[PDB]
C-alpha cells in the first residue's frame, strides 16, 4: 500500500545506461499540413501525443536513418497498424527524438533513442524506397478546440463573472455549476447537463480517478490543458489496440474526456488477450509506480517495446525461471516472467524487492498488448462519445 | 446539393445594449437600443420615447458607444460587430432623407489570438483620442481617433495581465488612462496604465493594485472633480482614486450580484445598479464639504429603489425616466418616482415593451376556425416566465404571465389545453422545508396534485405540469413532480389501440453527488372531466432527454440508449426494442419510420425501425465536434440543425450511391450564419392556405426572434443566388460591412462561404428598393422579379 | 545452473531449445 520507491526513476529510463545527449529544442509543423516523414521499420507501437518512447536500434539502415534525423528535424512517423501483417496504416503520430546514445559493444554499432509523441497525422501514401527505408506522405491532423459550451448564448452582462477564484469542495463545485452555467436557462437544456461536456469538470472527474491509482498531487503532476490532460490518460489506460485506435481517432479534447471517463467505469476487469476469459487483475489492484502514471512504455535489450502497467495484484499466471535484476525497468527490483496459467502466454513479470525495506516488496508488471479490458455482468463493448 | 430559404418573420425583441447621448442633433437627447442586429434611435422627449429611425447590420452588435470628438457638431457612434467588424456612423438628416453615413470602417480581427473568456470589451477615451478594445487575451488594441484614419487602422500592446475581468478610461487624467481588474493565483487586484499613442505601449499607470474582493466585476471611471473609479464585487462597493480608499459592504446588495450600472448626475454623485434578480439601487457617493478641501468623499451608499425586469443594461433619461433593457423579459420605461413610500418601492412602470426572447420552446396551433395557424411560445425565464400567442394580423402578439419559467409546451386538441412543463425557484428554509419567492402559475392553479414516491437558504428547483386552458389562458391544473426530479420532455398523443390522449412526460432524478442520471421516469397522465390522473409510470435507469410519437408507439431516450414502448391493453408501456448508440441521444426527431438522434457536440445519426425484424438499424451518422443546440427533419434526405457560432447546416443522406460507406454518410450540403442562437425547430406556417416553395419549419430563439425555414428547387435557387450578388453590389450596408462575409459560416477555426441557403431577408428587400435600381438588378424583366418576391413574401 | 536459452521479446530462460521455440512461437 505505501510506496518507499523513488518514482521519478522509471520515467528516467536509467537501464539504457549513461546519461544520452539531451536535446533541448522542439519542432512543430502547421496544421493540415503535408510533410513527408521517415517510418522506423521494427517499431510495432501505436503512440499517443505526449507519450515517451524509448527504441534500442540494432539494423545499420536503422542506425544510419536515426543519426541523420538527429542532424535535421528528430522526427519520425509511428504508423498505428490497422493490419500489422500487410503493414497497412491510416493514421499516426510523430514522435521528436529528445535524447541519444551511439554505443559501438563488442564490435556492433547500436544507438539507443528516446522520443515523444508530438502531433497526430493521417497518412496519405506510402513507399519503401530502393534503400529499404520507407517513408510516408502525410497530413497533420488539427486539433479541435472548441470554445465554453456558453459562449454562444452568454449574457453580455455576466461575462465578468466567466472568471473565477479549508472550505466544503461539494459546495464549491456547486457554486461553480450556478454560475458558469447559468445561462443553461436561455437553452432547452440543465446546467447539469453541460457539466457533462465540460472541460474542468470532466478533467476533476478523471482526477478523482488517478488519485485511487496514484498518491499524487493534481498541482504539479497532471497538465491544465484538457488538450494535454486528455492524452496524459490516454496514454495510460490499459486498452486494447482497436479501442486505443478509436480514442487517437478523436479531435476534440471534450469527446477524448467523455470516451476515457466512460472506458474508466465500464471496464473494471482486465483478462489474457489470448484466453478472453481468464481474469488477470481489476482496477482496484492498478497503482503508479511512475509518475506518468499505472502504465508507460519501456525497451528491452533486444528492442522490443512493453507498454507496462503495474498492479499490486495479479491471479491466473504462472512464473517462469529465476527473478533477474539485468535491465531492471524498475531500479531495485527483480523481474521473473509470467506466463497465463491456461494459454501460457507472456503477461508480463513479478517484480520483487531486492532489499528488505523496499515498499511494496512485490508487485506486477503487465504488457498492454497482452491484456484485453472487460465489463463484467450482461454487456459486450461499446466507446461511447 | 440542398436548395433552402431562410426568411425572418420576428425580428429580435431582446435588449442587448442601451446608450444615451447626442446622436441626431446637438439639441436632441437620443436613446439607442441595440437588438442584436437591429439599432433603434429614439429621441428622449419630455412626454417619453419619440420614434426616429430603425437600421439593421450585417453583424451582431458587441460594442455600441456614443462620443463627441474636438470640433464635431454633434456625437458619432462606434459600433464593433460578434466578427469584428468596426466602424464610426454618423446621423444625418438632409429634408426627408435621412441616412446613418458610415465615417470610418475596418474589421479588426487578429489573424492570432484567443478570444478572451470575459468577452468583448469596447471602451472609449473620455478626450475621444482612441477607442480601446479587449478582443483577445494578453493583448489591448488600440484604434486612434484620427480624421484621417478613415480605414479605423489599429496597433496592439502587450498585456502582462492575462485575465482581465473589466476596464475602463479614466477621467480628470493629463495621459488617458485604463482602470481594470485582473485576476493571477493570488487573487484579484485593480491596476492602471498610461496609453502612450506616441510610443505606442503601456507605461506606469497612477495608483496601486492591491488585493480586492475574491469576487470583484465591475469597473466604474467616476467623472470630475471627483476622478478614480468603483470597483463592484457580490458584498462589496469600494472606491479607488490612489491615495483615497473607501470601501462599504452594504447588506441589501448580498441578496443577488449586481451586473449592470448606469450613471445618472454627470458630476458622477449618483449611480443606477441592477442585479440579476430585477432589483433596483441606487448607490450615491456623498460629497462633503470642508472648509479649505470643498471637494471631500466622506462615504458611500446604496438604496433598494425596487424592482424592475431582470436588466441585462439600464439607462437614465431625464425628469425620473430610466429606460430598462430586459434580454430575460419585457424592456421598460419606469418613472423613479421622487421620495416616495408607495408601500415600498419608488419604481413605478410607465411602459412595457415585448420581448418574445428567449423562446425555449413553441409549438403551432390551427385554434380558432383552423386555417390560419397562431404560434405559441415558452417565453422569459424566472419572474419573467410567460407564454407568447403570436398570429398574423405586423405580428400580433398575446402575452399570459406566468412569473415562473416555461420550459416545454404541447397542444392537445382534444381536451382544449396546452401542456406546460415549468420550474419556479424555492429558498431552503433555516426552520426545514422550503419557501417560494412569489405567487406563479404552478403555486396558483385551479386544482393542483403531487406526484407519489417510488424510491440553509440554498435555492431549489421545483418542476410542474401545468393544463392550462386554450381560450382564457387560465392555469386549469398544476401537478409537482417528486423531490430531485428535473422533468425533461413532453408529447401529447395517443398510443397503441387506446382512443384516449395523453400527456406523457419524461424525467431524469438529479442529485448533486451524481454527475450522470442514474434514475428517471415516463409518467402517462390523462386530462379528463377537468381533473389530472396518472394513467401510468415507468421507471428507468437514466435521464429520459427525448420522446416522440412513433407510429401509435413512444420513442424515449434513456441516457445513450434509444427504446421503443408500445402501450399495451392493461394500459402500460413494454419496451419493445431499444438502440445502445455511441453517443448520448440529446435531441430526438422522426419521419414515417426514420429517427434522427443527436447530441450536444453535433454528432448527427440516422436509425430506422425495421417493423419485420422488430428492431433498428443504422442508416448513416456524421460526426464534427462543434456545439449543436437544436434539430429538425426538413424531408426524407434532409436533416437541419443549429451549430456554434450562431450558425444553421443541412446534412443530406444519399442511398442512391454506389458503396455502404457513401450511403452511411452525411454530406454537409448547406452552411449559413443566421446570426441568432436556435432553441426550437417547429413545423407550421402563420399563413392561410402549386407553390415555389416546399415545407415550412419556423424556429425560435434566444434573442426572441422568429425565422422560417422552406426548400427550393435547384432552378428557383440558381436564380435567387445570382439576385443576391446583384442587389448586394445595389444595397447599402451600415457600416460598410459585406453580406457574403456576414452570412458565411463561422467559427473561430474555420470560416467557409455560406451554400444551400438563399437570404430571403436580402431577397425581399428587393421590393422596397427605387424603380432605377430594381432596373440595375435585373440587367442580365422586371416587373416578372416583382410577383417572384411577393410570392415568396406570402410564406410568412 | 543452466537455462541458456533466453527469448528475447519477454526474457523467458529455458533448459532446452525445444521448450524455447515452442515458448516463442507463442507470441504474435
Ligand atoms: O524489468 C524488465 C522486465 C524484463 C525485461 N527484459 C529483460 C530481457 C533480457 C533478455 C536477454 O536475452 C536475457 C539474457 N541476457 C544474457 C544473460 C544471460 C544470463 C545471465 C546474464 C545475462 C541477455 C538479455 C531478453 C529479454 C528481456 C526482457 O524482456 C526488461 O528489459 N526489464
Ligand atoms: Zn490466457
Ligand atoms: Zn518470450
Amino acid at each position: 500500500n505505501i510506496i518507499n520507491f523513488d518514482t521519478s526513476l522509471p520515467t528516467s529510463h536509467t537501464y539504457l545506461g549513461a546519461d544520452m545527449e539531451e536535446f533541448h529544442g522542439r519542432t512543430l509543423h502547421d496544421d493540415d499540413s503535408c510533410q513527408v516523414i521517415p517510418v522506423l521499420p521494427q517499431v510495432m507501437m501505436i503512440l499517443i501525443p505526449g507519450q515517451t518512447l524509448p527504441l534500442q536500434l540494432f539494423h545499420p539502415q536503422e542506425v544510419s536513418m536515426v543519426r541523420n534525423l538527429i542532424q535535421k528535424d528528430r522526427t519520425f512517423a509511428v504508423l498505428a497498424y490497422s493490419n500489422v501483417q500487410e503493414r497497412e496504416a491510416q493514421f499516426g503520430t510523430t514522435a521528436e527524438i529528445y535524447a541519444y546514445r551511439e554505443e559501438q559493444d563488442f564490435g556492433i554499432e547500436i544507438v539507443k533513442v528516446k522520443a515523444i509523441g508530438r502531433q497526430r497525422f493521417k497518412v496519405l501514401e506510402l513507399r519503401t524506397q530502393s534503400d529499404g527505408i520507407q517513408q510516408a506522405k502525410v497530413q497533420i491532423l488539427p486539433e479541435c478546440v472548441l470554445p465554453s459550451t456558453m459562449s454562444a448564448v452568454q449574457l453580455e452582462s455576466l461575462n465578468k463573472c466567466q472568471i473565477f477564484p479549508d472550505q466544503c469542495s461539494y459546495k464549491w463545485w456547486q457554486k461553480y455549476q450556478k454560475r458558469k452555467f447559468h445561462c443553461a436557462n436561455l437553452t432547452s437544456w440543465p446546467r447539469w447537463l453541460y457539466s457533462l461536456y465540460d472541460a474542468e469538470t470532466l478533467m476533476d472527474r478523471i482526477k478523482k480517478q488517478l488519485r485511487e491509482w496514484d498518491e499524487n498531487l493534481k498541482d504539479d503532476s497532471l497538465p491544465s490543458n484538457p488538450i494535454d490532460f486528455s492524452y496524459r490518460v490516454a496514454a495510460c489506460l490499459p486498452i486494447d489496440d482497436v479501442l486505443r485506435i478509436q480514442l487517437l481517432k478523436i479531435g476534440s479534447a471534450i469527446q477524448r474526456l467523455r470516451c476515457e471517463l466512460d472506458i474508466m467505469n465500464k471496464c473494471t476487469s482486465l483478462c489474457c488477450k489470448q484466453c478472453q476469459e481468464t481474469e488477470i487483475t481489476t482496477k482496484n489492484e492498478i497503482f503508479s509506480l511512475s509518475l506518468c502514471g499505472p502504465m508507460a512504455a519501456y525497451v528491452n535489450p533486444h528492442g522490443y517495446v512493453h507498454e507496462t502497467l503495474t498492479v499490486y495484484k495479479a491471479c491466473n499466471l504462472n512464473l517462469i525461471g529465476r527473478p533477474s535484476t539485468e535491465h531492471s525497468w524498475f531500479p531495485g527490483y527483480a523481474w521473473t516472467v509470467a506466463q497465463c496459467k491456461i494459454c501460457a502466454s507472456h503477461i508480463g513479470w513479478k517484480f520483487t524487492a531486492t532489499k528488505k525495506d523496499m515498499s511494496p516488496q512485490k508487485f506486477w508488471g503487465l504488457t498492454r498488448s497482452a491484456l484485453l479490458p472487460t465489463i463484467p455482468d450482461t454487456e459486450d463493448e461499446i466507446s461511447p462519445d | 446539393m440542398s436548395y433552402n430559404y431562410v426568411v425572418t418573420a420576428q425580428k429580435p425583441t431582446a435588449v442587448n445594449g442601451c446608450v444615451t447621448g447626442h446622436f441626431t442633433s446637438a439639441e436632441d437627447l437620443n436613446l439607442l437600443i441595440a437588438k442584436n442586429t437591429r439599432l433603434e434611435i429614439y429621441v428622449v422627449t419630455a412626454e417619453g420615447l419619440r420614434p426616429v429611425k430603425e437600421v439593421g447590420m450585417y453583424g451582431k452588435i458587441a460594442v455600441m458607444e456614443l462620443f463627441r470628438p474636438k470640433g464635431e457638431s454633434k456625437d458619432l457612434l462606434f459600433i464593433l460587430t460578434a466578427k469584428y467588424n468596426a466602424c464610426i456612423l454618423e446621423y444625418k438628416q438632409s429634408g426627408e432623407s435621412i441616412d446613418i453615413i458610415t465615417r470610418a470602417h475596418g474589421n479588426v480581427q487578429d489573424r492570432i489570438g484567443r478570444p478572451s473568456e470575459t468577452g468583448i470589451i469596447g471602451i472609449i477615451d473620455p478626450e475621444c483620442r482612441m477607442i480601446g478594445l479587449r478582443l483577445y487575451d494578453g493583448l489591448f488594441k488600440v484604434i486612434p481617433l484620427d480624421r484621417d484614419n478613415k480605414e479605423l487602422k489599429a496597433f496592439n500592446i502587450r498585456l502582462e495581465e492575462l485575465h482581465v475581468i473589466d476596464v475602463k478610461f479614466l477621467y480628470g487624467c493629463q495621459a488617458p488612462t485604463i482602470c481594470f481588474v485582473y485576476q493571477d493565483p493570488q487573487g484579484r487586484h485593480v491596476k492602471t496604465y498610461e496609453v502612450s499613442l506616441r510610443e505606442k505601449e503601456f507605461n506606469k499607470g497612477p495608483w496601486k493594485q492591491e488585493n480586492v474582493e475574491a469576487e470583484a466585476s465591475m469597473v466604474i471611471a467616476v467623472p470630475e472633480p471627483f476622478g478614480g473609479a468603483i470597483i463592484i464585487g457580490q458584498e462589496s462597493i469600494t472606491y479607488h482614486n490612489g491615495d483615497k480608499y473607501l470601501a462599504i459592504a452594504p447588506p441589501i446588495i448580498k441578496q443577488s450580484t449586481i451586473v449592470c450600472h448606469n450613471r445618472v448626475d454627470p458630476n458622477g454623485s449618483r449611480y443606477l445598479l441592477g442585479d440579476m434578480e430585477g432589483r433596483l439601487f441606487m448607490l450615491l457617493l456623498e460629497k462633503e464639504e470642508q472648509m479649505d478641501g470643498t471637494v471631500t468623499l466622506k462615504d458611500l451608499r446604496v438604496e433598494l429603489l425596487g424592482e424592475t425586469s431582470i436588466a441585462e443594461c439600464l439607462t437614465y433619461l431625464d425628469n425620473g425616466v430610466v429606460f430598462v433593457g430586459s434580454r430575460l423579459g419585457d424592456s421598460q420605461l419606469v418613472k423613479l418616482n421622487v421620495d416616495s413610500n408607495e408601500q415600498g418601492s419608488y419604481v413605478v412602470a410607465m411602459e412595457t415593451f415585448t420581448n418574445l426572447g428567449p423562446i425555449v420552446d413553441m409549438c403551432v396551433v390551427d385554434l380558432e376556425r383552423q386555417g390560419q395557424g397562431q404560434l405559441v411560445t415558452c417565453s422569459g425565464a424566472f419572474k419573467e416566465g410567460s407564454l407568447r400567442i403570436i398570429r398574423n394580423g405586423k405580428l400580433h402578439i398575446r402575452t399570459v404571465p406566468l412569473y415562473e419559467s416555461p420550459r416545454k409546451i404541447c397542444y392537445q386538441e382534444v381536451s382544449q389545453c396546452f401542456g406546460v412543463l415549468s420550474s419556479r425557484i424555492e429558498v431552503q428554509d433555516t426552520s426545514g422545508g422550503t419557501t417560494a419567492l412569489r405567487p406563479s402559475a404552478s403555486t396558483q392553479a385551479l386544482s393542483s396534485s403531487v406526484s407519489s414516491s417510488k424510491l440553509f437558504g440554498e435555492e431549489v428547483e421545483v418542476h410542474n405540469l401545468l393544463i392550462i386552458d386554450q381560450h382564457t389562458f387560465e392555469v386549469l391544473h398544476a401537478h409537482q413532480f417528486l423531490q430531485n426530479e428535473y422533468a425533461l420532455s413532453l408529447v401529447s398523443c395517443k398510443l397503441g389501440k387506446d382512443p384516449n390522449t395523453y400527456f406523457i412526460v419524461g424525467t431524469a432524478m438529479v442529485y448533486p453527488e451524481e454527475a450522470e442520471p442514474k434514475q428517471g421516469r415516463i409518467v402517462v397522465f390523462q386530462y379528463s372531466d377537468g381533473k389530472l390522473q396518472t394513467v401510468a409510470e415507468k421507471e428507468v435507469k437514466g435521464a429520459v432527454y427525448s420522446m416522440v410519437e412513433f407510429n401509435g408507439k413512444l420513442l424515449a431516450s434513456i441516457n445513450s440508449t434509444v427504446r421503443l414502448y408500445e402501450w399495451t391493453t392493461e394500459k402500460e408501456l413494454r419496451t419493445e426494442c431499444n438502440h445502445y448508440n455511441n453517443i448520448m441521444a440529446l435531441y430526438l426527431k422522426t419521419k414515417g419510420d426514420f429517427i434522427l438522434v443527436g447530441d450536444l457536440m453535433r454528432s448527427v445519426l440516422l436509425l430506422a425501425y425495421k417493423p419485420m425484424e422488430g428492431n433498428f438499424e443504422e442508416i448513416a451518422r456524421d460526426f464534427n465536434p462543434n456545439w449543436m443546440s437544436a434539430v429538425e427533419i426538413l424531408d426524407d434526405d434532409n436533416f437541419l440543425g443549429a451549430e456554434n457560432a450562431f450558425n444553421l447546416f443541412v446534412c443530406q443522406k444519399d442511398s442512391a450511391a454506389t458503396t455502404d460507406e457513401e450511403r452511411q454518410h452525411l454530406q454537409e450540403v448547406g452552411l449559413f450564419h443566421l446570426g441568432e442562437f436556435v432553441n426550437v425547430f417547429c413545423h407550421g406556417s402563420l399563413v392561410m392556405q402549386s407553390t415555389p416553395t416546399q415545407g415550412s419549419v419556423l424556429f425560435g430563439t434566444v434573442n426572441g426572434m422568429i425565422g422560417l425555414v422552406t426548400s427550393l428547387s435547384e432552378s428557383w435557387y440558381n436564380l435567387l443566388l445570382d439576385m443576391q450578388n446583384r442587389l448586394n453590389k445595389v444595397i447599402k450596408s451600415v457600416g460598410k460591412i459585406e453580406h457574403s462575409f456576414w452570412r458565411s459560416f463561422h467559427t473561430e477555426r474555420k470560416t467557409e462561404p455560406a451554400t444551400g441557403f438563399i437570404d430571403g431577408d436580402l431577397i425581399e428587400s428587393f421590393l422596397d428598393i427605387s424603380r432605377p435600381k430594381m432596373q440595375e438588378v435585373v440587367a442580365n424583366t422586371a416587373d416578372d422579379l416583382i410577383k417572384v418576391v411577393e410570392e415568396l413574401t406570402r410564406i410568412h | 545452473g543452466e537455462r541458456p536459452f533466453h527469448c528475447n521479446q519477454c526474457g523467458a530462460s529455458f533448459t532446452q531449445k525445444g521448450n524455447l521455440l515452442r515458448h516463442i512461437k507463442l507470441h504474435s
